[PDB]
């Protein structure tokens, strides 16, 4: 719309604006792997970068964004995959990556165009999957490159899934399968089913929450450590007790 | 080939060393090869060990000491000029000229592979695994030994020669300007803009057997007859130029009646104070200033509608790639984003009467949980 | 954004997916396997009972464990240590008495 390379942001209803900066080509330098050494599950979703604003100046890090963009956060992560391989684009040409390291770069030129909307003249072939072994044996997730429409809202709907199942385990509770077993023995009675399921089900409830009462006191510090003085004191006691009475066993 | 079977056991490498395996621990045996259920009715494979499909690949690489399954595939392969290499349907390069041997011509082609790696069968006969049937008619056969895989094709000799250059455009409408010393040509049935020298190019010291040369006065001809025919004439003889990225430009340029009729009186006043255009077409600066600024416009609206166009296009592409590759294409095909490029192939149909869908989304083991879109089978 | 979220989620849910699918005697398993590898043919003719004795410890300390997470469970070996406490301190006290006169 300006005519120029801008830098845009949604700020509700409306669009807030400012101008981006150039640098040259020759002042960029590209890292050879994209695999984080700290955290061996995880891997970088596009290049590293480092660069200078002038011939001159000092170092700046950055990760490499679309179009040429130069990005300062380093926060574009993704869980590693097998099968890996990328094209990405860099100064007027591209670099290929593959199993999350550098290989070597092409130009612009090396790639054929699909320079009209429509145009027959492509000469495909029928793909078939030469899998690593290890989808198998470690299952380990193949790659499918980025995603798309489709793609995102089916792993929006698995998310939401796995949620449900944690509210599910920590809204129930084990005691929910003794009371409702209680309940299919007594509704089963009838008049004295729920003449005595009704005394039983007050009992096993002072039970569960005595219990549920002394391991609560524990969570402190001070309640474990008193118990444990308390046991410590016992078994000291006991066995001081029990060699007494040996003594006079033997004599 | 002459079974349908395996050895059972393997060489491998560990501990920078080799080391033999065998299947199940066991002793050298004859494996049968099974067809794989989920490949098409093309690019068929055969395995000797269910655990691919299977599930009881969850215990049983903790069950066995070593396994060996044995794969054969069945894939395309292309090949390109000069042809002196080849990539397989898998995303594989092979680094020899696919009509390379030891017969007359294949001797002489391009190879990256030492001399053992390589060997050729005459009168070889075929069999399929499915059927186990055998061949009818011979075949010369090459195999090659790659340090992942070995691979085998049927060889023949080199196709002949063709030409340099095929026609990809035929444009109606093109127009051409001069601007820092050199030539610019853009259309509006094309978003590109070629950029060339000012030097006419001479295709004469190459085309000789006139493949390009004769192509293009037929389609310019027809064009002409076509739509301008009854409004403007043709200035001169056909020029050729190439164009930055590699094209071959053919140009035929034209006035329109209204216009030819200015230098007309141009040249009749020019004659009476004291026809070939050609000598003409841009001396009167009069004439060629409401020119330049009429035209000008006209190539201004074409370069920003091409960018409206192309911005939303490739936004499209991005959301689903599937939709926007078969419009292009014309046909049915798969798409993939590998990161600023696109990857493509072709699909496979199925008729209407061999599909089967099931009667329940709900998922038996997981009572949460539903299915998205419906089973088949 | 939108993708780049979705794909720092699913990072998340590997991460805890790993921690649940492993257990902590996998450490143990681990050294104990590489040094009996490591120890030869005498490494797998003890390697193989030791196996067997240490898979008889983690099995019944996680027998233990299933019994004490049930509410009875937990009662009755809390009333049984109560009454061993008791016991003790009486029987202390007690032999105290003996040892004064």
């Amino acid at each position: 719309t300006v005519g120029r390379r801008v830098s845009a942001r949604m700020l509700g209803d409306v669009m807030a604006v400012s101008t981006c900066v150039p640098v040259a080509a020759d002042n960029v330098i590209v890292q050879n792997s994209m695999r984080i050494s700290s955290r061996p599950g995880a891997c970088y979703s596009r290049p590293l970068v480092s660069f200078r604003y002038e011939d001159q100046g000092p170092l700046v890090e950055g990760q490499l964004g679309e179009n040429n963009e130069l990005r300062l956060t380093r926060d574009a992560i993704e869980p590693c995959t097998v099968g890996h391989r990328r094209y990405f684009t860099f100064g007027g040409g591209y670099v290929y990556f593959e199993e999350y390291a550098y290989s070597h770069q092409l130009s612009r030129a090396d790639i054929t165009t699909v320079s009209t909307f429509i145009d027959l003249n492509i000469t495909m072939l029928e793909d078939h999957e030469f899998v690593p072994l290890e989808v198998y044996t470690r299952h380990e997730i193949k790659d499918s490159g980025l995603l798309d429409y489709t793609e995102v809202q089916r792993r929006v709907q698995l998310h939401d899934l796995r949620f449900a199942d944690i509210d599910t385990v920590i809204h129930a509770d084990a005691n929910a399968a003794m009371f409702a077993g209680l309940g299919a023995f007594f509704e089963g009675m009838g008049d004295l089913g729920r003449a005595v399921g009704k005394v039983v089900m007050g009992i096993v409830g002072g039970v569960v929450s005595a219990v549920s009462g002394v391991s609560s006191f524990m969570s402190n510090p001070f309640g474990a450590l008193a118990v444990g003085l308390l046991v410590l004191a016992g078994l000291a006691a006991a066995f001081f007790a029990f060699r007494y009475v040996m003594r006079l066993q033997s004599n | 080939n002459a079974k349908g079977v395996c050895r059972s056991t393997a060489k491998y490498v560990r501990n920078n060393l080799e080391t033999t395996a065998f299947h199940r621990d066991d002793h050298e045996t004859d494996m049968e090869l099974k067809p794989a259920n989920a490949a098409t009715r093309t690019s068929r494979g055969w395995h000797t060990t269910d655990l691919k499909y299977n599930p009881s690949r969850v215990e049983a690489f903790h069950r066995y000491g070593t396994t060996v399954n044995c794969i054969v595939e069945e894939v395309d392969a292309r090949s390109v000029y000069p042809y002196d290499e080849f990539v397989l349907a898998t995303g594989d390069f092979v680094y020899m000229s696919p009509f390379y041997g030891y017969r007359e011509g294949s001797h002489t082609e391009h190879t990256s592979y030492a001399a053992d790696r390589f060997k050729q069968v005459d009168g070889f006969y075929a069999r399929d695994l499915t059927t186990k049937a055998r061949a009818t008619a011979p075949t010369t056969r090459n195999l090659l030994t790659t340090p992942k895989f070995t691979v085998a094709w049927d060889w023949v000799p080199k196709r002949p020669s063709v030409c340099t250059m095929t026609k990809w455009q035929e444009v109606d409408e093109m127009l051409r300007s001069e601007y820092g010393g050199s030539f610019r040509f853009s259309s509006d049935a094309i978003c590109t803009t070629f950029t060339t020298n000012l030097t006419e190019y001479p295709l004469s010291r190459v085309d000789l057997g006139d493949c390009i040369g004769k192509d293009a006065r037929d389609a310019m001809d027809r064009i002409f007859a076509r739509r301008y025919n009854a409004t403007h004439i043709k200035v001169g003889q056909p020029q050729y130029y190439l164009a930055n990225g590699g094209f071959l430009i053919a140009y035929q340029p034209l006035l329109s009646n209204t216009l030819a009729e200015l230098y007309v009186r141009e040249h009749l006043r020019e004659q009476s104070r004291k026809i070939e255009f050609a000598r003409l077409q841009f001396t009167y600066n009069h004439i060629q200033r409401p020119v330049n600024d009429m035209l000008g416009r006209v190539a201004i609206a074409w370069c920003e509608l091409c960018n409206h166009e192309l911005t939303l296009w490739n936004e499209a592409r991005k959301l689903n790639p599937n939709a926007i590759a078969s419009v292009t294409v014309g046909r049915r095909v798969s798409a993939r984003m590998l990161g600023d490029v696109m990857a493509v192939s072709t699909c496979v149909p199925v008729a209407a009467d061999n599909v089967i869908v099931q009667n329940s989304m709900r998922i038996s083991s997981r009572p949460g949980a539903c299915y998205s879109r419906p089973l088949v089978s």
